[PDB]
């Protein structure tokens, strides 16, 4: 522009600069208008706004953190300031400083970011479990589960650690809570569920959770483990009942791939062989294809659980995909 | 004659690598004259130095890496290499405390930013040039790089991208090189992915760093940043960007005409080796490419 | 320099939407009498591109119009006016537009062209006016050999006429142009050839246009005529077949199809009417026709993308989501 | 005492109609004082005027359509009559050789060129104006309006479309109405409209001529426009600028607080047929609002 005035007319070519990226004549435009001895203080800290996110955008972190920590103690950019400053220090991978500044916007009001507080812990925890250390792993999900006690995260984590430490019943109390904290996540702990009760020796117990799952609408997991843990436990054709039964109020492609193979396991052989079999190799053959996990804020659809989905950077977006595609 | 150039200030910079993830603390140093560009990490108690020589270039899955002997990797210096050679900085020490030189927005505007905030110094010595004399290609298949003799560096990039979103921009760019040419043109393409290939890159090891604020991510059908693109053909220009990075390899600014279709990183490592190799084929000038000087011509209402 | 410092401050306001200030802007600069004679082509060029931005096409057709006799120009001008034809449904003009950009070299434009007199063909059709709409296809065709839209609206208009050898020996050209779209004939061709009463060349047709990968709908036709001819098993057997070779939803629905009436009765034969239930809803659902050059799913073939507004670029969806 | 307005000149411009695909030449012309937006067909045998008046509009499916008896129509005369509303233009004749005002780029942006450039005279009278003496309110369920007495002319629109690209944005806006903050603040707010539903709606008869130049085109997770919004929330913005077109239908600017939430173009014509029923809840006035004053602003040289 340059005609529309001073100060702010800097201040919107400096936003059209970084916008096309051409990121030094932006900063170079910020920076003299900060510098300018004629500014007032609220024009000031608008500047230092401006230019903090010229850092950011052009990936210069550090001078970015300098720009923008001049804002928070500021009453009028606080909010703003502080979330910038928490995006660099999830992307420059410095969980501890960007824990420190979520605590900070939680209290000053902004309640959403309490999950945050905890996938930054569990994030921490996650580093030290690299290191072969369970004790500080447990004392930060601790913390983390303290800081937000709806976080499926925590507790699958606390699973894990509890299950390298060999404490399996305190695994299951962990992983079963995950039950009530969210239920679309269900299916990530059943793997795990399995080895704990397993090693535990509950089976009947593990039978009456797979049912209750089952009952509560957790996923396909939960349906084929409870029909093979049936299948072993009173037969096959005398027990495919269930698993008919199972398939009508919630069909999906895993489901009836099993019906499929217990149809090839006992069957009359000839034409309807051929054709149970020609099927039974196609719904099989886009069960493993179609993506199992998708991000309810942006699309973004991938074959394992990113609790920190790549694209919208949004903690605890990604979920099973239900209803005749997976999960 | 053009003039040897290193930084008038040590400039700092903290980044995160694009295929690692880490936070770097870039560190550009100056050097006295006739000493070449020299990679550094500086995590590692003794510090270990990766003189610029096409040979180290040995990992090139995505981004020219350099590997020493002992598997010491630094790797995405195919930008930062991209604004010395437009700013034609011929001694320069960079130091970098984690396996990655920084990503910063993806494109090598951000480098420039740095090296000019530091100044670009002129040492009273001969700038030594690589000139070609000889005609010299290599192939991959379809893709394949051609160095020929030339008064200057001219570049002719091509790309192939079978997808919608590339062809419907220029498939060609072809340019003189130019400190003020480059750093106008070439010097703002970012770098391109797709996001069908993201969940797969992330697992084997790549990509980790990649986001929207560093990358051009069009999906299977169109270009999905906000922004959109910088320029109207950016992906073939930041092609070229990584042309002119990789061939910085050799220490030296190149004279010549480059030309190359749907080369990659290691097709124009392959080619700059094939090119240092043949003794006939290459010889060291002095004073023979365009002016290296970024004009101060911006000045509108 | 001072006149760049203008038409930049314009085309980053006609980008933000002020059009009254783009406008405004690079009329002042226009009506200057400083302006060199390049600079002022410029100008209008720039002025134009306002205008069509804005909306204002009977203005961007004005502005252009004074480009098409400069030669740096001509081809941005003339492409432009395309566009303003396009828009405002006026064929007749941007036919003519089309072909002087054909003579000045851009040979991709005899698709467009086709596509226009198809387009006027199709307005002269659907009012009885089928003579001269056959005249304005063949029209068409001699501007493009390689258009299936042509092709396929030349058999309508013999059918509508009545002469049914020359709608199919039209509508079999679809196969050389373009075998993408021969699924669109199947249908229409399947009437000329009952009425006309070749059913033998019918079933060999058909085979020959299986055996080409011709899609799910030949497919399911084959099938269905072997079924009538050979009784259900042979039928079931060419499905599994077909099914086996080219995997396609829709095959597997007239394979559940053909598996239901060939069932001993029991709770296995009501899991698969469930079955039958989700599969038939999930493909009656899935989009039938992808654009190939900005991800456009239409349930009916559109020409005319609504999307990229590009001719020709919408074909059948082919794998296992639909055809 | 304000004055009433009309235009200098008569202004033509081409277009594509949104809803029908039509090519439409819209002609505005100017009026003596007391005549009142009288839209205009004339293709048709003799014209077909039909006086801008609340009860005219008989069909509102994605465009306030005026249907005279006999169903000879006008539709898509909601930006146009924003933009009067915005330069508060009270005598002015618009004719259409098509049945449908042109889309220009989805915006009330064009049509505010086009009235400036032909002029906004005043002449020698004053200007009728609605004033709304009693709250009065309509609702469908949960989309409400409600006007309210206020001294000027304020909008307070809210949106809800549990839209993932949608709802990022801001979905609260509110002003007190004046010629340069809808000039400035509003005119340029975009035709947001879905690409899901774009089959079915050129199936069903609209949206044959709406493409990406003219609309907001909002897949099932984010903005397909390559510029981009032209503001950060212009979804809010344009449905605000659709509220003023359909508002200004009553043919005089109306003096109130008009709070909306979902309101769409059925409600907004509910809300000011329900209002002009009750006749102790409106009255004519004058002088009630800062209308006017279009500044300019400098034209360097460089
Ligand atoms: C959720 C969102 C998060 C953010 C994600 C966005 C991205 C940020 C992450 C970093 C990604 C980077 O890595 C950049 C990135 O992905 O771009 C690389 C790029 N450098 C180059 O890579 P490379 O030279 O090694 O070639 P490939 O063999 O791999 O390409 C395969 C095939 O491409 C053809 N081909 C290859 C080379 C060439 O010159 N011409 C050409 O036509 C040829 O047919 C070949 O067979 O080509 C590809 C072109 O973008 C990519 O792979
Ligand atoms: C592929 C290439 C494409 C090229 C370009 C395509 C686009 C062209 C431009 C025109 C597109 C049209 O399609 C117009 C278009 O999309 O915008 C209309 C818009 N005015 C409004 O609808 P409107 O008020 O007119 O009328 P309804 O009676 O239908 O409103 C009541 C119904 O709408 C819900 N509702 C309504 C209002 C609100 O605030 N919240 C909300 O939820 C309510 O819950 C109920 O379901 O709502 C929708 C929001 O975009 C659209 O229908
Ligand atoms: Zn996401
Ligand atoms: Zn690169
Ligand atoms: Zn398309
Ligand atoms: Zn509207």
């Amino acid at each position: 522009k340059e005609d529309t005035g001073t100060v702010e007319a800097h201040l919107t070519l400096g936003n059209l600069f970084r916008s096309r990226g051409e990121v030094d004549r932006a900063i170079r435009i910020h920076q003299t208008l900060m510098e300018s001895a004629s500014l007032t203080y609220e024009q000031r800290l608008l500047a230092i706004q401006q230019l903090g996110r010229d850092y950011m955008a052009a990936g210069l972190y550090d001078r970015a953190e300098d720009m923008f920590n001049q804002l928070t103690d500021e009453t009028d950019f606080r909010i703003g300031a502080l979330q910038q400053l928490l995006q660099i220090y999830q992307a420059t991978s410095e969980w501890q400083k960007a824990i420190d500044v979520a605590e900070r916007l939680v209290k000053l009001g902004k309640d959403k970011q309490r999950v945050e507080i905890a996938h930054f812990y569990c994030e921490l925890a996650l580093q030290h479990m690299a290191s072969d250390d369970l004790d500080r792993a447990m004392t930060l999900l601790k913390k983390g589960a303290a800081a937000d006690k709806n976080s499926a995260r925590v507790s699958i984590m606390m699973g894990r650690v509890f299950m390298a430490k060999g404490e399996y019943a305190k695994a299951v109390e962990s992983l079963q809570r995950v039950i009530s904290q969210d239920r679309e996540l269900v299916s990530e702990t059943l793997e795990m569920l399995q080895t704990c009760y397993q090693q535990l020796g509950k089976t009947a117990e593990w039978a009456e959770f797979l049912q209750r799952a089952v009952e509560e609408n957790t996923g396909a997991d939960a349906e084929l483990m409870l029909a093979d843990i049936i299948e072993a436990r009173d037969g096959s054709e005398a027990a495919q009942v269930y698993i008919t039964r199972q398939l009508q109020r919630h069909p999906t492609m895993r489901v009836f791939h099993k019906l499929m193979d217990y149809h090839l396991n006992e069957a009359e052989e000839g034409r309807a062989k051929e054709s149970l079999m020609v099927l039974r190799d196609m719904v099989g053959e886009k069960v493993r294809s179609k993506p199992r996990y998708r991000c309810q804020k942006c699309g973004f659809t991938a074959y394992t659980l990113y609790w920190h989905c790549p694209s919208c950077r949004a903690w605890s977006t990604i979920k099973p995909i239900r209803g005749l595609d997976g999960l | 004659m053009i003039k040897q150039r290193t930084l008038k200030r040590i400039v700092q910079a903290t980044g995160v690598g694009l295929h690692t993830g880490k936070k770097v603390t870039l560190t550009l140093r100056p050097a006295p004259a006739n000493t070449g560009v020299i990679y550094r990490r500086t995590d590692l108690n003794p510090p270990v130095d990766f003189p610029a020589d096409a040979k180290s270039v040995r990992d090139t899955m995505l981004c020219t890496c350099l590997v020493n002997e002992h598997d010491v990797r630094i790797s995405t210096v195919e930008h930062l290499n991209a604004a010395l050679a437009g700013l034609g900085i011929d001694n320069i020490v960079i130091e970098v405390n984690a396996p990655e030189i920084p990503i910063m927005d993806g494109s090598a505007a951000p480098f420039v930013y740095l090296l000019l905030d530091a100044g670009i110094d002129e040492l009273n010595c001969a700038k030594k040039f690589v000139r070609i004399k000889e005609t010299v290609r290599v192939e991959d298949g379809d893709k394949w790089a051609e160095f020929k003799p030339y008064n200057g560096f001219s570049l002719d990039f091509t790309i192939d991208f079978n997808h919608p979103a590339i062809d419907s921009s220029n498939q060609r760019y072809a340019m003189n090189f130019s400190a003020d040419a480059f750093m106008r043109q070439i010097s703002r393409a970012r770098t391109f992915g797709f996001m069908r290939d993201i969940e797969y890159l992330q697992s084997r090891g790549l990509c980790l760093g990649g986001s929207f604020d560093c990358a051009i991510v069009v999906d299977d059908y169109r270009v999905l940043n906000e922004d959109g693109l910088r320029f109207e053909d950016e992906f073939v220009r930041h092609k070229m960007l990584d042309a002119i990075g990789d061939l910085f390899m050799c220490g030296h600014n190149i004279i010549g005409a480059f030309t190359a279709y749907k080369s990659g990183h290691a097709l124009n490592n392959k080619l700059l080796q094939a090119v240092l190799a043949k003794q006939e084929a290459w010889e060291y000038v002095t004073f023979q490419d365009d002016a290296e000087l970024p004009l101060a011509f911006k000045a509108p209402s």
